[PDB]
RNA sequence: GCUGCGGGAUGAACCGAACGCCGGGUUAAGGCGCCCGAUGCCGACGCUCAUCAGACCCCAGAAAAGGUGUUGGUUGAUAUAGACAGCAGGACGGUGGCCAUGGAAGUCGGAAUCCGCUAAGGAGUGUGUAACAACUCACCUGCCGAAUCAACUAGCCCUGA
RNA sequence: UAGCGACGUCGCUUUUUGAUCCUUCGAUGUCGGCUCUUCCUAUCAUUGUGAAGCAGAAUUCGCCAAGCGUUGGAUUGUUC
RNA sequence: GAAGCUACCAUCUGUGGGAUUAUGACUGAACGCCUCUAAGUCAGAAUCCCGCCCAGGCGGAACGAUACGGCAGCGCCGCGGAGCCUCGGUUGGCCUCGGAUAGCCGGUCCGGGGUCCGGUGCGGAGUGCCCUUCGUCCUGGGAAACGGGGCGCGGCCGGAA
């Protein structure tokens, strides 16, 4: 009843649009790994961008104003946020649906993840094109927390890797053992229709 | 890398159109982004058609640029490409995919029938194939 | 003009009416590409209007019909000779095409045009369109094709079809 | 104009293999081994002919601007040969008008010691691009030769060297001191 | 004003259209990534990369001028009697010529401006000397080897801002 | 053409004044000074720079640049 | 004149890392040469962010105690029974990384190299397993030696974001 999304390759705004309406029908997403989201352009010219956003913050109270985020997750929370009607409470009740995380915890490291073709960066942008990495741009502003999150993403592919061996490892037994059985299996009917 | 080009004499997949799923020859390239092809044993006459819109494959034949009709059938025939396309990993994955669309309720019924008398002794004898394994890997 | 979708070549032909001081008018004819005969007429009656004194209340139009392509099926060269406007002043042009019809080389042309210069169909006057052989194609974008055994992948083809799994665990390999 | 295709052929000597995995170029000679990643440049390098070796360098439809690329990359394949088989030696002398400039090198030439330059008390420390080895050549005066393989290296080092020694709040035409690169090289000769 | 309604986010005059209460179909203007109904078309051609892109009459921003950043066009001039770039060689004599003068010996000036051997050298395109010397250029030639040079013109982008 | 640059010509500003009277006449308390916060840059100095008719020093013209400072008094109600 | 408040009217302290702007550079084509740029690299500052410091969210964690007194009261395990409020679903998918001018599978040999299949992906999510089953009984063929469910026991914590 979930839509786990990885979030590495996907463009920005091209990801979010997806999720916010896919949201407003009820699916509950959960984005994952969203340090790895793209963004077109040069990375000087977001980081621009993000330090002119920074800019903007009310005079006579800062605290009491626009709030900043620093984590990429809750910058990919904000675009969201800025597509869903959030100020009625039916986007107030689908902002609870959309779950943005960074890095791959322990309740979504066994689920598999979806990829939406429709905003990755492959098909979207020219291979000479220049892109920005959400988790740089995040890190370069404000953001401490990369250096544990790449640990533990190192951790958790060095776990998968040997998950994988294991899976790749059943496969083949499940080959051989298909191979071995050549009587008293016809399955003339697979073959037939077409498995 | 690149072990395909489009020439004189190529044959390729259209995969969407008006003539989807047939083959046809490529005689020119007219403008870099359609060509003219003839796919004269294919049912289909000459016309141009965009590259996007084709998909190619792996046989080439032997036409000159611009060539008529009679000369690129009679190429085709000596190529012999019609029976040895069916004799080939993808147009049988092709023609899977027809005939499960086609599959009807009998088909479907008679399909989970039979995945229950397949799939069973295929886990049995893995799980007999594993414990071998483990044998094998405890000294 | 409009110029939409295709456009369509016109033989038209047309004459004064027959005035007391001189009958049987030279009868002149033109080849106009429009999208329809109402504005292949219209443009007809602009042009003939623009070169002689003659106008569509004092003329008329004898015959106007559709002109098809001598050989749809064969890939040829066209050398297009444009009057076009620009903002600041109008200049004339000659451009080369690659097509198979007259029509269809006419279109590329008003794409073009419209693409690369910004000029509208209302001030682009298509002046002579002729079949040229390949010695004569002085563009090298077209030149660059006047080769027998051209060979050359289709490389990083894009996907075409992001929306209809629009949820999957695939990447496309694109190759 | 969208250009059919742009092709470029670079020859190999005997002395030098060559490997690609894909637009990774791996270039062992005599002397150490060069690796560079082209996955930035989009462009086919295909390696043809026994006993030859031939590299050729391949673009399909690309721009005015993707055009220029096909000729760096069989440029920079010839400077990692070159720099494989001879190597790539910078001579930098000093000109030293009135202070002698006092360069010594502290470990295996990896670090650069410049003391009494136009005077100043400051010491300036200056560390090489690994690879690059530095020497104060004999036979001559107030010179420092710079050795290594990779060019894009060796030259970084020597620019380094140079841009360290920099006149500050002074006119840049009178007050002719520092260490420019004079002579630009191979460490092996009659190639 | 005396006037609601659909688009221009917003609205007195804009674009459609005028108004009893309802159900079905269609449409004008406008729009189809999400707010927000509809392109989730296996849409077509071409232009564009900004460290200040751009995104729809009124309407809410900008000029003269410039770009060896790309993309088209026009008028022209050169090149197998081997050019344009690059490397290398020559670049002389009458003559340190005529008006000047503290110095002008091609190089601060006015007018002029030719001649002979050459393969080519211009009473000399610039740097430099108070002047002479020196470097360099027009020009010719040696190697390579097939296209190249110059001026305008207008679309996007950039500086001007 | 380091620095200026006439005869001409193209732009920005509302820190001057002026033109109109659109809101305010059942009242928006109309000069200056004192105290205090923030912002702008068309930068006086300070950080890092390029060019001079920059030998050094002292200077002049610009570039990214508003983070930090830009005072004490005589007479004037004075802004100046 | 004690104590306490107070004074630049006495006293102590006020600190560094990253990406980079302007700029100077490396390799280097476009454009045989040149070029800081066209793809890629380097140094770079009172500016930008963070580090130090100030307050900690309708933010969450770790741990202690968890109701005597005489009938009580409250927790944990295993539980059978009734009733009330809420709103939502009609099989579950237990996972390599990574590119898109390249990669997947299988493997003899010396984590990489070579070779062999597959490649508009079939060891494929247009996918695959459990599956589309109304139940009970008698009796035959194929498969099945794990048995097949666990209010059951012991060994490992297998895995800390
Ligand atoms: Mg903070
Ligand atoms: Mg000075
Ligand atoms: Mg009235
Ligand atoms: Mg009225
Ligand atoms: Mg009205
Ligand atoms: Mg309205
Ligand atoms: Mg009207
Ligand atoms: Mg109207
Ligand atoms: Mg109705
Ligand atoms: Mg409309
Ligand atoms: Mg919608
Ligand atoms: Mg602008
Ligand atoms: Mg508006
Ligand atoms: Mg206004
Ligand atoms: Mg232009
Ligand atoms: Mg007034
Ligand atoms: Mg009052
Ligand atoms: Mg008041
Ligand atoms: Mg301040
Ligand atoms: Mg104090
Ligand atoms: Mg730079």
């Amino acid at each position: 009843q979930v839509l786990v999304l990885d979030g590495r390759g996907h463009l920005l705004g091209r990801l979010a649009a997806i999720v916010a309406k896919q949201v407003l029908l009820g699916r509950k997403v959960v984005v994952v790994r969203c340090e790895g989201i793209n963004i077109s352009g040069n990375f000087y010219r977001n980081k621009l961008k993000y330090l002119a956003f920074l800019r903007k913050r009310m005079n006579t109270n800062p605290s009491r104003g626009p709030y900043h985020f620093r984590a990429p997750s809750r910058i990919f929370w904000r675009t969201v946020r800025g597509m869903l009607p959030h100020k009625t409470k039916r986007g107030q009740a689908a902002l609870e649906r959309l779950k943005v995380l960074d890095g791959i915890p322990p309740p979504y490291d066994k689920k598999k993840r979806m990829v939406v073709p429709a905003a990755l960066k492959v098909v979207r942008l020219k291979p000479t094109r220049k892109f920005a990495y959400l988790g740089r741009l995040a890190h370069e502003v404000g953001w401490k927390y990369q250096a544990v999150t790449a640990t533990l993403e190192e951790k958790r592919k060095e776990k998968a890797k040997m998950h994988y061996r294991k899976k790749k490892q059943i496969l083949r037994l499940r080959k051989q053992a298909e191979k071995n059985v050549e009587k008293k299996i016809c399955k003339f009917t697979e073959v037939l229709k077409t498995n | 890398v690149f072990r395909r080009y489009v020439e004189v004499g190529r044959v390729a997949y259209i995969s969407f159109g008006p003539h989807a799923g047939k083959l046809v020859a490529i005689v020119d390239v007219i403008d870099q982004n359609r060509a003219l092809v003839d796919g004269p044993c294919t049912r289909v006459r000459r016309q141009a058609m965009p590259f996007k819109c084709m998909q190619l494959t792996d046989f080439i034949l032997k036409f000159p640029h611009s060539a008529r009709q009679k000369y690129v059938r009679k190429a085709w025939e000596k190529a012999d490409i019609n029976t040895k396309w069916a004799a080939t990993r993808w147009a049988k994955k092709i023609d899977a995919r027809e005939r499960k669309a086609k599959m009807t309720d009998f088909d479907r019924f008679k399909v989970m029938k039979a995945k229950k008398m397949r799939n069973r002794i295929i886990k049995t004898e893995v799980k007999k194939l594993q414990r071998a394994a483990i044998l094998k890997a405890s000294p | 003009m409009k110029a939409s979708g295709t456009l369509r070549e016109y033989k038209v032909v047309g004459r004064c009416l027959p005035t007391p001081k001189c009958h049987t008018p030279p009868l002149y004819r033109m080849r106009i590409f429009a999208p329809n005969h109402v504005v292949a007429k219209s443009r007809f009656w602009y042009f003939v209007s623009q070169l002689k004194k003659m106008k569509k209340s004092s003329g008329e139009i004898v015959y106007c019909g559709q002109v098809f392509e001598k050989s749809p099926l064969r890939v040829k060269n066209f050398g297009i000779w444009l009057r076009y406007d620009s903002r600041s002043g109008t200049h004339n042009m000659y451009r080369e095409y690659r097509d198979l019809t007259t029509a269809g080389a006419v279109t590329q042309c008003y794409r073009d045009m419209g693409a690369r210069h910004r000029a509208r169909a209302h001030s682009i006057q298509i002046m002579k369109v002729e079949e040229i052989a390949a010695g004569k194609c002085r563009r090298p974008a077209v030149k660059q094709f006047h080769d027998s055994k051209i060979k050359f992948p289709l490389p990083h083809r894009v996907l075409r079809r992001q929306h209809k799994p629009r949820f999957t665990t695939k990447r496309p390999n694109t190759f | 104009m969208k250009t059919i295709l742009s092709n470029q052929t670079v020859d190999i000597p005997e002395n030098v293999e060559i490997t690609l995995k894909g637009r990774t170029v791996i270039v062992k000679g005599p002397r150490g081994t060069l690796r560079r990643d082209f996955n930035h440049i989009n462009v086919e390098l295909s390696l043809l002919g026994k006993k030859k070796k031939r590299l050729r360098v391949d673009k399909w439809w690309g721009n005015r601007k993707e055009l220029a690329t096909v000729r760096t990359i069989c440029s920079h394949v010839q400077n990692m040969i070159k720099g494989v088989t001879l190597g790539f030696r910078y001579k930098m002398r000093s000109v030293y008008a009135h202070f002698p400039i006092n360069v010594v090198i502290q470990e295996n030439g990896s670090l650069v010691e410049i003391r009494n330059f136009l005077g100043e008390k400051y010491i300036r420390r200056v560390r090489m691009r690994t690879g690059v080895a530095c020497s104060v050549s004999q036979a001559q005066k107030d010179e420092l030769i710079l050795e290594g393989n990779d060019i894009e290296l060796v030259s970084n080092s020597a620019a380094l060297i140079q841009q360290a020694t920099t006149v500050k709040n002074k006119d840049i035409r009178k007050f002719l001191d520092g260490i420019y690169v004079s002579e630009k090289g191979t460490v092996q000769q009659a190639d």
